[PDB]
């Protein structure tokens, strides 16, 4: 077969768990080459992990002595990670990578998530059109989506019927161990009067499915 | 003790047909092993060049290297529309096997100023015990730019977290979000809440502001 | 701390002029600078700005492809050439200097108005 | 297995039976006849080499510049029987051996022609061509270094001595980074050790948690000890080898000492280099707070025969590791001089 | 320091300097004798040792049990000369050697008179007193196991000019967990190394990757292996040393093997002892994942005669672990019965 | 695995010239190695008994002890003012070298019912959008005694922390102090607040309550 | 010339940052002798951490391998433990003690901690007498000191003019990273509304000084 | 879960008398046990608690040097012991099991109780 590697075993673990990590190869023996791991974060660089020689000798990065141990099995051609006392900063995703005279085979990774949160449905609020965000005939209105977990969430307007002129934001991971999102768009002034915008929101990890209809602030002064 | 690899530029622009250049330096002479790799968002990354001089097999013929002792350089003769990407460089002399610092190539793009908003916190927030404000910026060009929070002319820090978007597709401008989040209890001292914006293709900064409760 | 702008006068439809920005204070090897200019009835508008060298330079969608910028970090000055010049452009304009990084974005100083005019 | 011996400090003789390592570095060896491969499957390499770019060599040890030097003849004869223009050039060798990112490859077809490589008698000639395959020497602007090969051959059998003594070897068909294995041995008796190979012997005493003791250098290698033939691994951290592990130093607690680092800056040119931890002549290295920091080695001797006596150090224990080179003594990075200028002598162009 | 070394492997005839190994356990009397430090000393500690209750010490080595009962008569009469009212007595030891607690103190002094060492010493016989200062014995019923004592002695020197070994001798004055440095020794040439003490004699070879091939064990100590006289101590944990770290193993990759980990339950209590990676005669060890999991060693040779012809295990790199002894054939831990229960065969002793 | 310590018993009551047996198993054959260690509040831990049967030097001679195999025991011959602290046992056969758990040794009275009380979060607080409610129980004895929250009848938990005081140095009664912080937004949703005691002094709980917004 | 083992080198470290412990002897030799570093958490047991033999060797517990190190200077007799990568679970007293035939020598110890706080003055709160806390002619009132740091703080009452019947819970500490405590105070009832009673609080590190006045309540009239 | 008591009977001053706890479907050797009385037109009241071997049992103030209390596994049965009776001692007596740990002091099952009586 094709020279290729391919890892597997990743999920969520509570901090100070445990997990173990498996990269498969094929088209050649781990025995007689140098392999290593290499991770990246969400929105960072590349990194470094160890190295099992062909002759047995390993080496690892510094911020993973101890906590780490590579391995190997000769009968299955399989290469191993051992993790134990996974931390919160150890979310990254997993790469091996073979060496003969550069990193030329990598493969495609796998993504370990470490978050002692509990599961849950978003929170919308809708923001609401006002002259303040009008200007030439145009406005801009959204919605907000707020603290939700695990990922993915998903968000549409008008069930897809609008699909111009619109923006979803990056999700954004907040201090409590909670996701954040935001949506905005941008509409001609006229159509405000007649055409019923909202903003849909599903979190199928928690088997909710929001909506929400957006309208300029009512302010009927009815406080006597 | 390692060796440091940095790169440069962080990024740079240019089109198409263009000549560009990009520097990876180390700290101490790691005979010609160095090595340049492409990565596309969200992919694993690819061998280019080994040896500094050397070409892997596959890579079209656009694609060159050079130098010696700690400084080296890679070259492209004409840059392509499907090579937007960042470029790592890596050195496979003695282990701790080091990458780079990272570079992102801009193959596309003239100047625009942003269109700032604001909104007020919706009330049934209120139900919880807590408040967040939001101010956007709209399809502005280059990159960089700056927003603060100001309340009561008072300047916040550290206390609101921003999220920008990816370039464009279809126009090639970004848009900034930037949300801040306060208690209840400190939502309703205060009587004037404003966002301020900074760019170079604007002369003097922009303001937009709201009262609160105003409605 | 001052500057001073040189290169004002009067020309006809179609010709070129060349001005100079000249600074104190700061040294310009290290900081990007731009120019501004304010037509007559209406608000100051960018121009052009450069920055270091090899760090280029950005134009406004107007002036694409008539002017461009140059600098001489030893001779602290910097030059604007113009370029098929017509009436429209006639304006007084201004060189100021930015702060440390383009990330920053905060003009510090700016020059003295200098008259440009075309007509005939 | 089976043999004698007779200690020295006792006079006790006797015959018996075990394992024995021998030194075999002193005499720089005897003379013998190497059988690489076929040397026509040597030839059929050399062409492929220079097929796809690459131009020169630089040997890994002086035992494979040997090689080279005695089977240079042959090979230009070996390859003008086929339509091959090349012409192999071997100069002499410099110290250190430095790396090259290339690899010899391994040939899966010959060139068909008469088998008359080996032992041929006498009156072998050839034509000079235009393109040289140079080997070692000044050939470095005909041939740049990253064009360069280097650590390609794996011995196989090295008996033979009683009538031939033949040393086989071969083309390795693997990347690797490490020094070769079967010329190595090291033992350990009570309060005594010792690493070694062809070129490389190191003595280990047990003073206090074991440390070094001396060491000979005849050539400066530079692949990786192996860790299956070293002492005591664990525990040691790189900063504290006192032999570089870029120079093929091992890990291992034996090799070390205190109030010494890793000697990186020494004088890894010189031809022949012998590790001893004794003053040299004229020396008194003292032991100062305010002495400098360090820096690469000395000499000993100026190149107008001058010398300098007075050294200091803060972190050093008595006695100071010293090189005993045939130019003169060269000291190591943390004994600098005492008062004397840092850069008006002979030093060691940064070995870094 | 030179040396016969004819080269069994090339039959080929050497000379010259280096180190040697030799397999001084098969020929174990035939070189070896062991006489301890001045009796006088020796009898002075034992006087201010029975002051704490000292039940007498049990030995760990044959060396030093073998010297108990040689010593003891002089050591008698020494005692009795004094003025002094004690018994010394010895007897025969049982494998494994355990653990004892206490351990002997080192006098000050000397006592002021007795010389009993001049004339006809050792044969001076006296009836038995009440005091009983009891060395090994079945005694364990007579006195706890609490009150014994372990690893009490140090080597300094050896090799006398009587044509056998003079192994000196003397208290230790200081705590230590560690097996004796001066009687060990190991080396590796090529592709081959040898772990060798007084009692036991390990063997390790280069398959892909270093592993185990034989032992020869006389003794069952219960010291710890030091670490200094070991190969490649890095990166390696407890769970796979075959020969447990408890009964004087070394913390090797050359001390492992794949499919098995540590041996906790082994024969550690037969007389004579040889681990051969080979099958014991009429059996054949299979692999299969429906096999039972680890427990006690079992021995091949029911107490009638009858042996057992099927064995299974499921992690083994088949087929054989075997331990030889006297009386039969042990198989390994991981290895079990694959019809007949457990209950039938001759299980190990209690060895936890 | 390794080898494994456990002690018993975690507390005993036993009054001044009283016997008292205590035992320290570990999981596997160690020989003799047992070690008895005496630690009293703000102080390192010392060493009595090592051995299994040794007396270490110028310990008093009231202490020791016994045991076969993987159970042992120690006994103090009559115990006096000072042996009012814990005591750890340890094996040093193999690495890693195992400690144990611990044992408290109680002075002992009679049985003695708390006073449960409530007390209001004030207005003061509630300007910076937090509310603190406590529930206190006074002098009681023994040590063990269960409290609960209860808001609207409803069961509160995993929001409170506690905190016990010492034994009283003059009637030997124990304190227990709970605290439950509820924000402004949540302490507003809720009418009455309420808190239950239980223990061996008394034949039914006990209860007690206040109402929101009473001076 | 005796045995005593010394520690030092304690403090407040960041999460991620490095410190090293240094505990020095006298009266013997550490090359002779094992030794050992011991640490208790708080409101916790003992537990063992690694020890380094007289030849060289050295082991490591299972928790803190890798990011740890023991290592002696023979030159001094001096006994160092090296930590990086702390985090704030690695908060606890720390002891260096030897082994001859069981741990017959112990230090006296020294305290580390690891929180990212900054030096926060107290925040004080009376605890107003009433009917709540009455009981038979006695009735009790306290002050309550929360969301400080470092260490607690020394109360006391009337500056030392009163004696008896004083008390001061021990100091916990909550998810914020700050500490809370109580205190409490029995009085005859004739004596509230004659006698003036004073808590103070004192947070020397952040010269805090606070004195709070107790007094009964006043439902009266007094808006305005 | 069905319990019984009995042993009650009238003494004088000064007397004697031993009263019992039995259980039925339960094993209370894993248990503690409760004793408790009840004075005329009063609310129960603590007496006695009986733990599992070792930690023997706690007493009352009142009764502390003058009754006893034990336990027989084997018999499913507990026994009170009383000495140096008063006229004030006369209530109705109960016996009650305690939950597996002594925390909760929580009480399973409840037994009927009968009268005590001490005239002189
Ligand atoms: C003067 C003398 O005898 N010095 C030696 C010293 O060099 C050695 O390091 C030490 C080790 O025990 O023994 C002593
Ligand atoms: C020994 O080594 C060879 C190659 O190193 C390997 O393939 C083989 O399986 C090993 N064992 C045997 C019994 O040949």
């Amino acid at each position: 077969s094709e020279v290729q590697l391919v890892e597997s075993g990743g999920g969520l673990i509570q901090p100070g768990g445990s997990l173990r990590l498996s990269c498969a190869a094929s088209g050649f023996t781990v025995s007689s080459n140098y392999m290593s791991w290499v991770r990246q974060a969400p929105g960072k660089g590349l990194e470094w992990v160890s190295v099992i020689y062909s002759g047995g000798s390993t080496y690892y990065a510094d911020s993973v002595k101890g906590r780490f141990t590579i391995s190997r099995d000769n009968s299955k051609n399989t290469l191993y990670l051992q993790m134990n006392s996974l931390r919160a900063e150890d979310t990254a995703v997993y790469y091996c990578a073979r060496d003969r005279r550069g990193f030329d085979y990598w493969g495609q990774g796998t993504m370990v998530t470490v978050s002692s949160a509990s599961t849950k449905g978003p929170s919308v609020f809708p923001l609401a059109p006002s002259s303040k965000s009008t200007s030439g005939g145009t406005a801009a209105l959204g919605c907000l989506v707020k603290d939700y977990f695990p990922e993915p969430v998903t968000v549409s307007w008008n069930s897809g019927a609008l699909t111009s002129g619109v923006h979803t934001f990056p999700a954004v991971l907040q201090s409590s161990g909670l996701y954040s999102l935001s949506s905005v768009v941008t509409v001609p002034s006229s159509s405000l009067g007649t055409q019923t915008y909202i903003c849909n929101v599903n979190h199928k990890p928690s088997n909710t499915k929001v909506d929400k209809k957006v309208e300029p602030k009512s302010c009927d002064k009815t406080h006597t | 003790s390692d060796i440091q690899m940095t790169q440069s530029p962080l990024s740079l622009s240019a089109s198409v047909g263009d000549r560009v250049t990009i520097t990876c330096r180390t700290s101490q002479s790691i005979s010609s092993y160095l090595n340049w790799y492409q990565q596309k968002p969200g992919k694993a990354p690819k061998l280019l060049i080994y040896a500094a001089s050397s070409l892997q097999s596959g890579v079209p013929s656009r694609f060159s290297g050079s130098g010696s002792g700690t400084d080296f350089t890679l070259t492209i003769s004409s840059l392509q529309p499907e090579d937007f990407a960042t470029y790592y460089c890596q050195q496979t002399y003695s282990t701790p096997l080091t990458f780079g610092g990272g570079t992102k190539v801009e193959i596309k793009r003239t100047v625009a100023a942003p269109s700032v908003f604001i909104f007020p916190p919706s009330d049934e927030q209120l139900k919880s015990g807590t408040a967040s404000v939001v101010c956007l910026l709209n399809n502005f060009y280059p990159r960089e730019a700056k927003v603060q929070w100001k309340v009561d002319n008072a300047l916040q820090s550290g206390n609101s977290q921003e999220s920008v978007t990816e370039q464009d597709s279809k126009d090639s401008t970004y848009s900034l979000s930037s949300t801040l989040t306060l208690s209840k209890a400190d939502y309703e001292k205060h009587k004037v809440y404003a966002c301020e914006v900074t760019h170079q293709g604007l002369s003097s900064p922009v303001t937009k502001s709201f009262n609160r409760g105003e409605c | 701390v001052q500057l001073q702008e040189s290169g004002g006068g009067l020309v006809q439809p179609g010709g070129s002029l060349r001005l100079s920005c000249a600074a104190s204070g700061r040294t310009i090897s290290r900081y990007a600078m731009s120019w501004f200019r304010q037509a007559p009835g209406k608000e100051r508008e960018f121009v052009a700005v450069a920055r270091r060298s090899g760090d280029g330079a950005f134009y406004a969608d107007s002036v694409q492809g008539r002017f461009t910028v140059s600098r001489d970090d030893a001779k602290n000055t910097v030059y604007l050439q113009m370029n098929s010049l017509k009436p429209e452009d006639t304006a007084v304009y201004y060189c100021a200097i930015d702060s440390d990084t383009f990330y920053s974005g905060s003009y510090d100083y700016w020059g003295q108005g200098t008259q440009v005019t075309v007509s005939s | 297995d089976v043999g004698c011996s007779v200690d020295f400090s006792k006079k006790e003789t006797r015959c018996g039976t075990g394992v024995f390592i021998y030194n075999d570095v002193e005499a720089w060896r005897d003379r013998y006849k190497y059988h690489p491969d076929s040397p026509r499957r040597l030839a059929a390499a050399v062409k492929q080499a220079w097929e796809e770019g690459i131009c020169g060599i630089s040997s890994v040890s002086r035992m494979e510049n040997i090689m080279w030097k005695s089977v240079e003849g042959e090979l230009n004869a070996i390859l003008e029987e086929n339509g091959v223009q090349l012409t192999v050039v071997v100069g002499s060798v410099k110290n250190p051996m430095w790396r090259g990112p290339q690899r010899l490859p391994v040939p899966v077809n010959e060139l068909p022609h008469g088998w008359k490589a080996w032992g041929k008698s006498y009156f072998v000639r050839a034509a000079k061509t235009n393109n040289s395959f140079v080997v070692d020497g000044d050939t470095l602007k005909e041939c740049p270094l990253e064009h360069r090969a280097w650590n390609s051959f794996l011995v196989e059998d090295h008996g033979f001595g009683v009538f031939h003594t033949s040393v086989w070897l071969k083309v390795r068909e693997d990347y690797s980074l490490e020094c070769d294995p079967a010329v190595i041995g090291t033992a350990v008796k009570g309060r005594e050790a010792a690493h070694s190979d062809l070129g490389y012997w190191i003595e280990s005493e047990k003073n206090d948690t074991w440390r070094l003791k001396r060491a000979h250098l005849i050539e400066m290698k530079t692949c990786e000890w192996p860790k299956s033939h070293t002492l005591w691994t664990d525990g040691v951290e790189e900063s504290d080898l006192i032999i570089p592990k870029s120079l093929a130093g091992p890990l291992s607690h034996h090799n070390t000492r205190e109030g010494y680092r890793t000697q990186v800056k020494g004088p890894w040119h010189s031809e022949e280099l012998e590790i001893r931890f004794e003053e040299c002549p004229g020396t008194k290295v003292y032991v100062e707070e305010t002495c400098g920091t360090r820096g690469p080695s000395l000499r000993s001797t100026t190149a107008s025969g001058r010398v300098i006596e007075e050294w200091c150090c803060r972190e050093c224990t008595m006695p100071p590791l010293s090189f005993r080179a045939k130019d003169g003594c060269w000291y190591g990075m943390e004994i600098r001089p005492r008062k004397e200028p840092e850069s008006n002598l002979v030093r060691s162009m940064v070995t870094a």
